[PDB]
């Protein structure tokens, strides 16, 4: 169907972090290169999203709001997939030039968060997720977190998000457990993103003390948008309760 | 913002 054609056509390719793998693993080096991975993946997320079916239906500020709220889950989900398809979930495949082994999961001071992501990635295997189910699930994560007070044009958002749910059910089809399972997986992204939000926020606050570099858009998002989530003004949309 | 300027 046309819908899948589009998701496959617009899917972003390979994004390198620019990490200097000659330097020793340090918290500051590992964290700075991850921050730079984020800024570069943010650009691709933007161009991907604008090309999504119906997305231009949203008020422009909603378009931007939804991107600035959901990029963490989006990116974590896609990295989980990469990890699964590249290294069979043994390591976290942030980028071809930034692969976390256990030592790096430790050196990043994010080890428990990393364990959760590896667990996510393991799920793609355990559940035999297909490329198409991946692609549709990922699209939905863009419409998975909104302000508690609603969006500028809430109706267009609701209808878009409904359609993306419909598409995921479609490319699924006792088939009942499947959907239970995929929604469940989708929900599980949310707590992980939440921890990373808490983590990146704390990190930015103190980053001058730890010589961690935050690029420009990352700095501003993390300080302007991310606290609206941490303070509870913006919350994920959970399938299950 | 750096994001909105880039976006638009
Ligand atoms: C999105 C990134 C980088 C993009 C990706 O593949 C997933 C990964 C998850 C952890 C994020 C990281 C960007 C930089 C962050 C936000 C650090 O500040 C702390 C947690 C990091």
């Amino acid at each position: 169907p046309i819908f899948l054609n589009v998701l496959e056509a617009i899917e972003p390719g390979v994004v390198c972090a620019g990490h200097d793998n000659n330097q020793p693993d340090s918290f500051a080096a590992l964290l700075s290169s991850l921050n730079e991975l984020g800024e570069r993946q943010l650009v691709h997320v933007v161009k991907w999203a604008k090309a999504l079916p119906g997305f231009r239906n949203l008020h422009v500020d909603d378009q931007m709001a939804v991107i600035q709220y959901s990029w963490m889950g989006l990116m974590v989900f896609a990295m989980g997939w990469r990890s699964f398809t590249n290294v069979n979930s043994a390591m976290l495949y942030f980028a071809p030039d930034l692969v976390f082994n256990e030592y790096r999961m430790h050196k990043s001071r994010m080890y428990s968060q990393c364990v959760r992501m590896r667990h996510l990635s393991q799920e793609f295997g355990w559940l035999q997720i297909t490329p198409q189910e991946f692609l549709c699930m990922k699209a939905l994560l863009l419409f998975s977190i909104i302000p508690v007070d609603g969006l500028k044009n809430q109706k267009f958002f609701d209808e878009l998000r409904m359609n993306y749910i419909k598409e995921l059910d479609r490319i699924i089809a006792s088939c009942s457990r499947r959907f239970y399972q995929l929604t469940k997986l989708l929900d599980s992204v949310q707590p992980i993103a939440r921890e990373l939000h808490q983590f990146t926020f704390d990190l930015l606050i103190k980053s001058h003390m730890v010589s961690v570099d935050f690029p420009e858009m990352m700095a501003e998002i993390i300080s302007v948008q991310v606290p609206k989530i941490l303070s509870g003004k913006v919350k994920p949309i959970y399938f299950h309760t | 913002s750096a994001f909105s300027r880039y976006y638009t």
